RNA sequence: UUUGGCAUAGUUCC
C-alpha cells in the first residue's frame, strides 16, 4: 500500500472542478493559480 | 389594588416614576427559522447568516 | 428562482 519510491512526487494529481470551483466574471481560486503556476514552470 | 379582583394587594408596593431606556434589541430584526432553505456551493452545506 | 469570496471593526449572551 506504501511503497518507499513513490514519495518522491513524479506524477502530481490535479483536484477535480469540484474541489476548486469556479466563482461566478469568472474567478479562479488559489489552487487554480498555483496548479497555472506549477504547469508553466514544469513546461519551460 | 389587585386588578382583577379589586381587592387590596396585602403587601404594600413600591412604585414611583423612574427613567427608562429603550434598547436598540429588538425581536423584529432578531426572530429567524429555516426548513430547507439555500445552500453553500464549495461545501453543499445551508447557508451561513 | 435564482446564489460572489477575503479581510477588519463593533455589539449580544454566558
Amino acid at each position: 500500500y506504501a511503497r518507499p519510491e513513490w514519495m518522491i512526487v513524479t506524477v502530481l494529481p490535479v483536484p477535480p472542478l469540484s474541489v476548486r470551483p469556479a466563482v461566478v466574471a469568472r474567478n479562479q481560486d488559489d489552487l487554480t493559480h498555483k496548479l497555472a503556476d506549477i504547469v508553466k514552470i514544469n513546461n519551460q | 389594588y389587585n386588578g382583577f379582583t379589586g381587592r387590596k394587594i396585602t403587601s404594600q408596593i413600591f412604585i414611583g416614576p423612574t427613567y427608562y431606556q429603550r434598547l436598540k434589541h429588538m425581536v423584529d430584526d432578531k426572530i429567524h427559522s429555516r426548513a430547507r432553505g439555500p445552500i453553500q456551493i464549495l461545501n453543499r452545506q445551508p447557508m451561513e447568516g
